[PDB]
């Protein structure tokens, strides 16, 4: 989900309460901030909005 | 016979009469004897028929006038239309029909789905067009987007050019430079570098794309000239004179714009009604309502249980939904409060208030196994024994 | 200058005397607490000199009688 | 010597009530023992009452099913607090002095609190608004007004447990448990007059009685054992509860007596207090729910009320009743309005019971003598005593010798008993009527025509309940309040609802038509079958070529009207204004013209009525229809009711025998259309669907003006569906011009009977628009809404415009835009049906209690008057004209025309 | 003085149970016939006993 704020989470069944989403990415062993940027586009207002 | 003679024998006889219907059989009355010419024995004879009439069509005692309310009420919504339109109309505005509407207004929600204000004019500018639109513009409630012919929200190098339309302008009556002025004195931490008939704008150096969208939606929806809550105005004229229709809701407000006739000025939302011209008020505009929200759907329903309706529901001063929030809820009979609830805190509030139940209702006297106090329920009868 | 008794949908109101209102209330056989009541913070009563406990004679306009008395009291 | 409850007050018991009230003290925790026999001093004892077969009550002497059971009281060893009343104990705490007892409030507080309090009395929300905003004010004050003494905090906790926070002498805050016997002496001495404002009444409610001192104990028939299917007796959760109270309360007691430590006193104390609650209730909040032997949480005197099947929300139910049958209609109008044709079979099973008289003692024995098998029998005889026996064969020959004066018979239904009549669901009050029997062979309930509209019934599997009263006053109401004859004129809009319907019109305007005439044989006919009381026919109205006599349609008519009826007005079928002008100009100018002047000026589009004679005008839908009855209206307010049912009795069956012995059809070719007429709709289709192509133009080259409620795309869809719904208008209006009157379609559709002017346009011109939800098509494929046109098309015809007619026959794309649409209206058909009773429901639960007084006051349940003078005139919608209160104009005109012919 | 028709209802209810109780008829009625239209014609000659009281 996309936040009225501008802030991604993601919302896993188990988890009772929800996940930012760079967390949830760096959890899986994406950890570079550019790579987290990279697997989501290259479109400049989308890496900005990241 | 002259005319004071028939008003005479009108007051001699038919003392008991309502007062309209007295002054519409004066008048009915003054045009047929002029017309053919009545004597003395007709008209005594017609007054003491109308008087036998209204004797016969008195209501008896015991008649059960709530039951049948409600469901002379219910029995045609059945046939009513269930919303699931969009009438889209060219010199109106969208509102909510049907069952929806009277859902809403017996259950009297706080706010309604489409706030719709009826705002006359007084004499000065009702038989005039352009009066009428000056009016408009006094009530427009004018927005940038109306006004701007298109937008061009363009983030990628931070800008923001809006082309405004000459014709909304001129319409509603303001001028570039008197919106620009406007807009800085109301976005003070703000650049407008206005050029011809584009507005430009700069969020005072901001970095971010979402936070300029922001500032450019703020500006965009921003009220220039107005009273607040207010959209789109359509300016009709029915019958001769101009009438104002407006969405939104700011009854009280209204009220004190110049060339608005307070009068005969109207509103959809029946609490702000309340609000500002007492309870009264209120119990007229929710009979009217109901009654046009009948009648748009071609049924027809006798006024009196809508008044009746109307009067159970604002009976201590404040209007309250007639459902189990506001009035079933708060039923004396804890026999019948009793079986509409999930608790027993009721039982233990009445036993500590000492509360009465006077076996008024039906659900009680229905659950003990005694008749109902309504209609033969409610007759006593003697007999004198010696027999023929 | 706009008072709300001009209003259409203001039907006029009045405040009765002692005598009247006991001679009402015998009428019907009722009390005052059996009585439909308005507010103290209605404008109809800030535009009269009402004060609570007082009985509010209503003169509405009927659709189907013309003439039709209403009786509220005023409470907090 | 029978009296009916008239009012219910409730209170708090007092202890010495109880104590008093009650019969056996008791003290031994003993069951049903081992021979099934009540042991004394137990749960059960013979004093509280016997369920128990083969054995008297101790106190009343009854057996078990006539002894209604007897009250018992435990002598508890300590105060406890009841669940109920703990919120109530603690506001009270906290609003009066710890030495005093009384209220920590001002004098002059106490006077206004007492005033608004006398004024808001009825109203209970506001009475709890006061209460609460009095214990808040007397709560936040700290040194009592009378004393001056200091009031430490009083802490609430769940769900019997009271601390003081006290403080020492070092200033810390320390909580100190409030015992009950504390909070006993703290509420004993609050004065009487406090307690209104505290919210009790010192009569019925004591403080001091909500801890309890003697908990009374319910009869045996109270908590009955149901025993189990292997013959244990099956105790009541009850009667555990109790036996864990008298375990407890022994226990206590004598660890009491024995100068126990404190401690051991306490743990016992609260036992009892934790048993106590949860045999009150065991779903108190904070309470640990009991478990039965089970393992299961045990339901409790609370659990027994508020359950939505037990005494409250469950007695008030549907359930099969007695004397009562159900059973598909079929219709036929040679029955009475008020008559309803019932199968034998159900006719010789609900019996209905008569008291034998002396004047009819010799019906009765016949019937009797028929037994239970031929229809005019009886089933069952009962003797004066009160045994009641079987017909049969056996003892048929006797029963009947013996039958005398006293004896009741319940013999079959026969003609002329009264029954009620009822359709579900039931919405309106004339949902339920009262019939008159007449049995007739076959399974269906036989209904008249005319009685359709108000019980909204079809003849398509439809199925209907009958109820058979039994008791002389129920048959007495349902003959006189319940009756059809009294219900013609809804109490809706103050109109007729039975009336007319589909044959009874159009049969109507075709004996009335201009230029109809009938032979002697069929005036004969027609005249004998109506069942009209005529036996010398009236003179001839033009001769036939050959010579046999010939009667317009119009004087038959008029030979069912009144001797003075008079009445004058436009039907439907007004198409020519001048025609009803001219007449009307007459008639105004003369109020009785010379019926020769009438006769040249006639048109079937006025009605014109004089002295019972049809001058001018034809029957429709005006006439005697489901509303705007005019005739049946005024002979229902003018000669009463007996006379309207028989004219209404009539009207039908002369109209059925002329619709079926003239008649009537409807084939393919009533919608075939002229060549010219469809050269017409061809091209105003395609001027329309070309100007909707030019709108479509000039939006996508960006010449469009947005209106200020709709964007551009909502400005181009509401311009389009205006020029469709135009041009829909105008290809139906050609083909009503160029369909006949003779056509009999369209005088179904023009006389009101049948139909509309819609149909005939959608059936033979053109279909129009289809839309969803007051939107046209779009829910689809990727921007178009099927797979056959191009993407991103808004044309008329891709967007749900249908051109043919069904006539001429749908092209698949067409046919499926139709199906969308009848889903559409088929899902809005079947929600509109819950919401509207959900919404029913509501304003029936909050209007049921109102009724009018003997002095024409309206007042509420509680005792406030909702209105003077209901509906502010006095007046019955029904008795009301069509909303008005006298319709003084027909007074005048009726009695002018009475007394100036 | 007009009876309501509730109170016509109770009237005739209350004649025709005492009717079927065993009380005589006031008017001669024809033959075979069960009480309740006993009462109704009764009413309809105007022969009632019963009498209601108003508050
Ligand atoms: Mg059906
Ligand atoms: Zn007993
Ligand atoms: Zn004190």
């Amino acid at each position: 989900e996309r936040r009225k704020d501008g802030i991604l989470y993601v919302d896993i069944p188990n988890v009772p309460k929800p996940v930012k989403f760079v967390y949830v990415m760096r959890a899986l062993g994406l950890e570079r901030d550019k790579d987290i940027v990279e697997a989501v586009g290259n479109d400049p207002e989308v890496q900005q909005i990241m | 016979v002259s005319l004071s003679t028939i008003k005479s024998l009108i007051e001699k006889k038919g003392a008991n009469l309502p007062e309209n219907v007295k002054s519409e059989l004066y008048e009915k009355l003054k045009k047929y004897n002029e017309k053919y010419k009545l004597t003395k024995a007709e008209i005594e004879a017609i007054i003491d028929d109308v008087v036998k009439e209204y004797e016969r069509a008195l209501v008896e005692p015991g008649e059960p006038v709530g039951t049948v309310a409600a469901q002379s009420i219910g029995e045609p919504s059945t046939q009513m239309t269930l919303n699931t339109f969009h009438y889209a109309g060219v010199a109106e505005i969208n509102v909510t029909l049907g069952l929806p509407r009277i859902i809403e207004i017996v259950d009297a929600r706080k706010n309604p789905s489409t706030p719709m204000m009826t705002v006359y004019l007084d004499e000065e500018h009702r038989y005039d067009r352009a009066k009428a639109e000056e009016v408009a513009r006094r009530i427009e409630g004018t927005t940038l987007e109306n006004l701007a012919r298109s937008t061009t929200l363009d983030l990628i190098n931070f800008e923001f050019i809006v082309e405004i339309d000459p014709e909304r302008l001129e319409r509603s009556g303001l001028t570039m430079e008197k919106v620009v002025k406007k807009l800085e004195s109301s976005f003070k931490s703000a650049e407008f570098e206005v050029d011809g008939y584009t507005l430009i704008v700069r969020p005072k150096k901001a970095d971010k794309i979402s936070d300029l969208r922001r500032f450019a939606e703020k500006i965009k929806k921003h009220r220039l000239k107005g009273l607040s809550g207010v959209g789109k105005t359509i300016v009709r004229k029915e019958g001769d004179e101009y009438v104002i229709y407006t969405e939104g809701s700011n009854f009280k407000q209204v009220l004190k714009v110049p060339g608005v006739d307070p009068t005969r000025t109207r509103t959809n939302n029946i609490h702000e009604i309340a609000e500002v011209l007492g309870i009264e008020a209120a119990r007229n505009a929710i009979i009217d309502e109901i009654v046009s929200t009948m009648q748009e759907q071609g049924l027809e329903v006798d006024i009196r249980h809508i008044m009746l309706v109307a009067d159970m529901m604002t009976l201590d001063g404040i209007v309250r939904p007639i459902g189990r929030h506001g009035v079933v809820g708060e039923k004396s009979s804890v026999l019948a409060r009793a079986a509409f609830e999930i608790t027993v805190q009721h039982l233990f509030e009445a036993a500590e208030k000492g509360e009465v139940d006077n076996l008024n209702g039906v659900i009680e006297n229905v659950l003990i196994g005694q008749p109902v106090p309504v209609g033969t329920g409610m007759v006593k009868l003697t007999m004198k024994l010696p027999l023929r | 200058e706009f008072s709300i008794f001009d209003h259409v949908l203001v039907p006029e109101h009045r405040v009765l005397s002692e005598e009247e209102k006991k001679a009402l209330l015998e009428k019907y056989k009722i009390t005052l607490a059996q009585l439909p009541q308005i507010k103290a913070s209605d404008p109809a009563v800030k535009a009269l000199g009402a004060k609570p406990g007082d009985v509010i004679e209503i003169k509405r306009k009927s659709p189907t009688a013309g003439v039709y008395y209403y009786y509220r009291v005023v409470v907090e | 010597m029978k009296k009916v409850i008239g009012s219910i007050e409730f209170g708090i018991l007092s202890p010495q009530e109880i104590r008093k009230m009650s019969a056996v003290e008791v003290t031994v925790p003993d069951t049903y023992d081992d021979d099934g026999y009540p042991i004394e001093g137990g749960v059960m004892d013979k004093r509280m009452g016997v369920i128990d077969p083969g054995l008297r009550c101790e106190t009343c002497g009854g057996r078990a099913g006539e002894c209604p059971g007897h009250f018992g009281h435990i002598e508890l060893a300590r105060p406890v607090i009841h669940v109920g009343f703990a919120k109530t104990i603690y506001r009270i705490l906290e609003s009066t002095c710890r030495e005093c007892g009384r209220i920590k409030l001002t004098d002059e507080e106490i006077e206004e609190y007492m005033k608004k309090i006398e004024l808001a009395r009825n109203r209970r929300s506001e009475f709890n608004e006061i209460i609460k905003e009095i214990h808040k004010k007397a709560k936040e004050r700290m040194v009592c007004p009378h004393c001056g003494a200091p009031q430490y905090p009083i802490k609430f906790e769940k769900p019997t447990i009271y601390w003081e926070i006290r403080k020492d002498e070092q200033g810390n805050e320390y909580r100190h448990r409030l015992m009950p016997t504390e909070v006993r002496d703290w509420l004993e001495k609050i004065p009487d007059k406090d307690l209104p404002l505290l919210g009790l009444d010192p009569e019925k409610s004591r403080p001091e009685w909500m801890v309890l001192t003697v908990l009374p104990v319910p009869p045996v028939t109270a908590r009955p054992s149901i025993t189990l299917e292997t013959g244990i007796r099956a105790e009541d959760d009850l009667t555990h509860k109790l036996v864990d109270i008298i375990r407890i309360n022994n226990r206590l007691k004598q660890n009491i007596e024995a100068g126990a430590p404190q401690l051991i006193i306490e743990d016992l104390w609260d036992l009892l207090q934790y048993h106590v609650t949860t045999y009150i209730n065991n779903e108190a909040p904070g309470v640990p729910p009991a478990k039965h032997k089970s393992g299961r949480p045990l339901k409790t005197l609370a659990q027994r009320l508020k359950g939505k099947e037990g005494r409250f929300r469950g007695n008030l139910s549907g359930k099969r009743v007695n004397f009562s049958a159900r059973t598909v209609i079929s219709p036929d109008p040679m029955i009475s309005i008020n008559e309803v044709g019932v199968p034998v079979e159900v006719a010789m099973e609900l019996t209905v019971p008569e008291k034998v008289t002396e004047f009819n003692i010799e019906r009765l024995r016949k019937m009797v003598l028929n037994g239970p098998d031929k229809y005019p029998g009886a089933n069952y005889v009962i003797d004066p005593e009160g045994r009641r026996r079987r017909i049969m064969d056996s003892n048929k020959e006797t029963l009947a010798n013996q039958l005398d004066i006293g004896w009741t018979v319940e013999r079959h239904l026969m003609d002329g008993d009264i029954v009620l009549f009822n359709r579900q669901p039931s919405l309106h009050r004339m949902s339920i009527m009262a019939h008159r029997v007449r049995v007739m062979p076959y399974r269906t309930f036989r209904l008249n025509l005319a009685v359709c509209p108000p019980y909204n019934a079809d003849f398509d599997g439809d199925e209907m309940n009958l109820h058979v009263p039994q008791t002389e006053e129920a048959q007495a109401e349902a003959r006189i309040l319940m009756e059809v004859q009294n219900h013609i004129i809804s109490p809706r809009y103050g109109g007729p609802i039975i009336g007319g319907i589909q044959d009874h019109i159009s049969g109507g305007y075709l004996l009335t038509r201009e230029g109809a005439y009938f032979t002697r044989d069929e005036v004969e006919q027609m005249l004998m079958f109506a069942g009209v009381d005529i036996t010398e026919l009236p003179e001839p109205d033009k001769y036939d070529e050959n010579g046999n006599p010939l009667w317009s349609g119009k004087t038959i008519f008029s030979l069912l009207l009144p001797e003075d009826l008079t009445v004058w007005y436009r039907n439907k079928l007004c198409d020519e204004p001048e025609r009803c002008e001219a007449l009307e100009k007459l008639i105004e100018e003369k109020l009785m013209p010379d019926p020769e002047e009438v006769r040249k000026l006639a048109y079937d589009g006025f009605v014109y009525i004089q002295n019972g004679k049809l001058l001018s005008g034809a029957i429709d839908k005006k006439a005697y229809g489901r509303e705007d009855g005019i005739i049946l209206d005024l002979i229902v307010r003018e000669y009463g009711v007996e006379r309207a049912r028989q004219f209404l009795d009539q009207v039908t069956k002369l109209t059925i025998w002329v619709i079926t012995h003239k008649g009537f059809t409807t084939g393919i070719d009533d919608e075939d259309l002229p060549e010219e007429a469809r050269d017409r709709i061809r091209e105003i289709i395609r001027e329309a669907e070309e100007r909707v192509n030019k709108l479509i133009e000039a939006y996508k080259r960006g010449e469009l003006e947005p209106l200020p409620g709709k964007s551009l795309e909502d400005t181009l869809e509401s311009l389009i569906m205006a020029v469709l719904a135009e041009a829909r208008d105008n290809a139906g209006a050609v083909a009503e011009k160029y369909l006949g009157m003779d056509n009999h379609t369209v005088i179904m559709a023009k006389t009101g009977a049948r139909g509309k002017i819609l149909n005939i346009t959608q059936m033979a011109a053109l279909l129009g628009q289809q839309s969803i939800r007051g939107k046209r098509l779009y829910r689809g494929f990727r921007g178009r809404v099927l797979s056959h046109f191009k993407p991103g098309d808004l044309g008329a015809r891709a967007k749900g415009f249908v051109v043919n007619s069904y006539k001429s026959g749908l092209t698949p794309q067409e046919y499926f835009f139709h199906a969308m649409g009848g889903r559409e209206g088929l899902v809005d058909t079947a929600v509109r049906t819950a919401q509207s009773g959900y919404m029913q429901r509501r304003l029936i639960n909050a209007l049921q209690d109102l009724k009018v007084e003997y002095d024409g006051t309206v007042r509420s349940p509680e005792g406030i008057i909702v209105q003077f003078k209901y509906g502010e005139d006095g007046v019955d919608p029904m008795k009301s004209w069509r909303g008005k209160t006298v319709d003084v104009d027909r007074i005048i005109v009726r009695t002018l025309l009475k007394m100036r012919g | 003085f007009k009876y309501t028709r509730f109170e016509k209802a109770r009237i005739i209810g209350a004649r025709a149970l005492q009717i079927s109780m065993g009380a005589p008829v006031l008017i001669d009625v024809p033959p075979g016939i069960t009480p309740l239209e006993a009462a109704i014609l009764e009413f309809e000659k105007g022969v009632i006993p019963i009498t209601v009281i108003r508050p």
